[PDB]
């Protein structure tokens, strides 16, 4: 999925 | 799995020399730039260094240098300090949305050789009472690390009742301090007059011996 | 924008262990939080992350040994399935942005797994152009404890050295500074032992 941490 | 590795696990150089850390990950970073080098102390947590592979944190010197090619990259650190004296991480993050870190590179700073001032401390009245008695030496203010600490009672040799600590290394002064404590019960120590202990190391001549009298 | 662990301290093997994260200043609907360990002399160890979007991911090796759950706006927590003895370490959470300067780790906390039970410290004095003094700080456990010389006033020249584990099971520190041969007799020097294990608080007299 998209990611979930910057 | 995910693996990240970190080398060299461990290294030296001088103030003002140059180190250079490689940090190999398994896969591609996510987006091909979330990897990030840390900076830790012993009682502290860790301290950012880079950011986005090559970005510079704030407040840090641009002495800390971060490049890398995708999945091989590299920490550089110029104009070394004392203050320097740490252990170095790479911080990756990956497209599973998973962390990981490379084992880590200990740096330790080189300088001249500083001979250890030693001290012995017999034990405490306080702990003769409470049955039991430790006696302490002291190597303080020392390079390099490596140094041997014997203990002689009655010039007999002791073997198997004596631990040894160490500090980290200090950022200011970039030495070492050793404490060797010998652990004995009251009888034993009251059965005996000289307690010595024996430190050999690069800075000093010729072994030095830190002895007292047992009750004096 | 502040973190702080709690919960540590030492467990029984096999006892459940929640390590609670708090936040502050921070957006956990906007930001993940990382849980991460050390055990000691090691290196830091990635266990699991709450996502942005509400995504929990694990380390393979850290799935089913852990779980995390955000259990208020400020709070995520870390749940250690029957702790083993390989389970003991530092235990940080971490806001750790990859691509951002705005990072923050908590300082840490300690999570001993053991059977001992828990012991103060005994602290015995280390008597005396330089001198030196110190403080045995003997026979406890667990870790930690903390050392200040004269409530902190005393800095300089001071060497803590970390615990060493004895054949008994306790741990063993001690705490030596250089202070100037003539003060001896004119000052006075003082160690400040705290072990909050034990939530033991100790003043020491050090004289010649």
């Amino acid at each position: 999925g998209d990611l979930e941490s910057d | 799995d995910i693996v990240m590795t970190q080398t060299p696990s461990s290294t030296s150089a001088a103030v003002g020399g140059t180190v250079t850390i490689t940090c190999q990950a398994s896969q591609s970073v996510a987006n091909n730039n979330y990897l990030k080098w840390y900076q830790q102390k012993r009682g502290q947590p860790p301290k950012q260094l880079i950011y986005s592979v090559s970005t510079l944190a704030s407040g840090v010197p641009s002495r800390f240098k971060g490049s890398g090619s995708g999945t091989q990259f590299t920490l550089t650190i110029s104009d070394l300090e004392a203050d320097d004296a740490a252990t170095y991480y790479c911080s990756g993050y990956f497209n599973n949305n998973i962390g990981a870190f490379g084992g880590g590179t200990k740096l330790e700073i080189k300088r001249t050789v500083a001979a250890p001032s030693v001290f012995i401390f017999p034990p405490s009245d306080e702990q003769l009472k409470s049955g039991t008695a430790s006696v302490v030496c002291l190597l303080n203010n020392f390079y390099p690390r490596e140094a041997k600490v014997q203990w002689k009672v009655d010039n007999a040799l002791q073997s198997g009742n004596s631990q040894e600590s160490v500090t980290e290394q200090d950022s200011k002064d970039s030495t070492y301090s050793l404490s060797s404590t010998l652990t004995l019960s009251k009888a034993d120590y009251e059965k005996h007059k000289v307690y010595a202990c024996e430190v050999t190391h690069q800075g000093l001549s010729s072994p030095v011996t830190k002895s007292f009298n047992r009750g004096e | 924008q502040s973190v702080e662990e709690s919960g540590g301290g030492l467990v029984t093997p096999g006892t459940p262990l929640t390590l609670t994260c708090t936040v502050s200043g921070i957006d956990l609907s906007r930001y993940a939080m990382s849980w991460v360990r050390q055990a000691p002399g090691k290196g830091l160890e990635w266990i699991g992350i709450f996502g942005s979007l509400g995504g929990i991911f694990y380390a393979s090796w850290a799935k089913g040994r852990f779980t995390i759950s955000k259990t208020s706006p400020t709070t995520v927590d870390l749940k250690i399935t029957s702790p083993t003895t390989e389970d003991t370490a530092t235990y940080f959470c971490a806001r750790m942005p990859y691509t951002t300067d705005r990072d923050f780790w908590g300082p840490g906390t300690l999570v001993t797994v053991s059977s001992a039970s828990t012991k103060g410290p005994s602290v015995f004095p280390l008597a005396p152009g330089t001198a030196a003094l110190g403080c045995l700080v003997k026979d406890y456990f667990p870790e930690p404890v903390t050392v200040s010389w004269n409530s902190g006033a005393l800095t300089s020249g001071v060497h803590t050295f970390p615990a060493v584990l004895q054949s008994s099971g306790l741990y063993s520190l001690s705490s030596v500074v250089t202070v100037p041969s003539s003060s001896l007799g004119t000052q006075t020097y003082i160690c400040n032992v705290n072990h909050k294990p034990s939530n033991t608080k100790v003043d020491k007299k050090v004289e010649p």
